[PDB]
């Protein structure tokens, strides 16, 4: 990658979307980021689009894998839920190895920096997914902080209907539903998400208005379902 | 059924 | 290394992969148990034929999207885009090619040779006529006339065998039937051949119908037949 | 527009 420019590794990046090739995309967007300037916001959705598919084809199949070994409680589904394990993990490792040495940092505007944070938590949170014992609960407490760490930006620096600080707070109250075993707390931000959105709505740029009512469904629809 | 989060959708 | 494993073992993870959606390691395990040099079951032939073609069949799409981009690109003719594309549907391309090469290799070198009845015989030829016209779909030039020679001549011998060997009404010779159309229509540039094989291979069917158990395999394929035939008029 | 071959399901 690091022999291909910048633009052709963005351009390439989109082909491969297009052509739904999205571990070529992400390798693609991996050669970008390390040529060691900022991403814009559509090279962003670039970057998350292009692992979520991967992470979530991987999460997926090892779902499906753990259901059948559960079931069957020889050797060879441990094995090969094992196999799809460690290549999870691998790509996990990859994208927080990229936020820690490239992305994440100190400088540059809040939308940024939340959302290099609440990818962080994400992904830890997919590694907490897999993962037992000790390990596990380290694992927890780093997509505790990257999530506390991005919640705490977002409520100083953006507005309560702004769709990063929504889709954070989401996949944060989801965190705590489903990793955490915290329920009443996952309500409670759902809940307190909500109305803090709706009740600002009316100061919302048409540009974020479909996003952040999609976001908005999805609490309610969580709400409705946890309770 | 899991809780729903964030889609992989361009924002 | 796949060589030492069970036979049995790679089978189950075949099945596993399936189930994960995990095609490419599927591929991967059916090569490892053809390699095991035991003859296939009928199972076993559709694990083998499900993930290739899975895996091939992404690739297709994918350099399809990419050919229609560059062509587009290159219509327009603008002094400055073009280059990323071309380089992006050759990468697309030479693995497409690669997985192609893999199946048309185990065809080669332990299946065509190694099986012992004509259904089965028939089966892996039309394989062979399959891969060599996915590889004739991406060639060019001198390449493209030797591939679509070998795709015929593949599709032909099964043809032959399947007359003589299998009825009308099979799911094996009529799929062999139905892609060697296709190849006549959308490779061979011969549009008379794909309709007049076509019609023939759905009426013949059709005739023997009453006979079948198998009626929605077979009822399935004469649809398609009969899809192509309408697209084709 | 592309013609149709034989479908990749178990047979
Ligand atoms: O050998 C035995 C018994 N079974 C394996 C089968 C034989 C048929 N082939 S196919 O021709 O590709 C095909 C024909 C019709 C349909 I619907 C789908 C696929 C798949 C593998
Ligand atoms: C302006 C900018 O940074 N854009 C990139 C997107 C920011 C938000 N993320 S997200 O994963 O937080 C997300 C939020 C809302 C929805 I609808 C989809 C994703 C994606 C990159
Ligand atoms: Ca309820
Ligand atoms: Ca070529
Ligand atoms: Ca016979
Ligand atoms: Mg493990």
């Amino acid at each position: 990658m690091g022999s291909m420019e910048r633009a052709s590794l963005i351009q390439k990046a989109k082909l491969a979307e297009q052509a739904e090739r999205y571990e070529d995309m992400a390798a693609f967007m991996k050669g970008a980021v390390e040529k060691g300037e900022e991403l814009s916001c559509e090279e962003r959705n670039l970057l998350s689009v292009a692992y979520k598919n991967v992470v979530g084809g991987q999460r997926a199949a090892w779902r499906v894998l753990s259901s059948i070994e559960q079931k069957s409680n020889g050797p060879e589904v441990r094995e090969y839920r094992e196999k799809v394990e460690t290549e999870l993990q691998g790509v996990c490792d990859t994208v927080l190895g990229l936020l820690d040495s490239h992305l994440i940092k100190e400088a540059g505007d809040a939308e940024s920096r939340v959302f290099y944070l609440k990818m962080k938590g994400d992904y830890y949170r997919y590694l907490a997914e897999v993962a037992t014992g000790d390990d596990k609960k380290r694992i927890i407490d780093s997509a505790r902080s990257a999530y506390q760490e991005a919640m705490d930006i977002s409520k100083k620096e953006m507005p309560p209907t702004n769709p990063i600080r929504l889709g954070l707070a989401l996949n944060f109250s989801v965190f705590h539903y489903e990793i955490a075993n915290s329920p009443e707390e996952a309500i409670s931000l759902a809940k307190t998400t909500f109305d803090e959105a709706m009740a600002d709505l009316h100061t919302l740029s048409e540009d974020s208005y479909k996003d952040s009512t999609l976001i908005m469904q999805l609490l309610r629809d969580n709400l409705t379902l946890w309770t | 059924q899991r809780s729903t989060s964030t889609p992989n959708v361009h924002m």
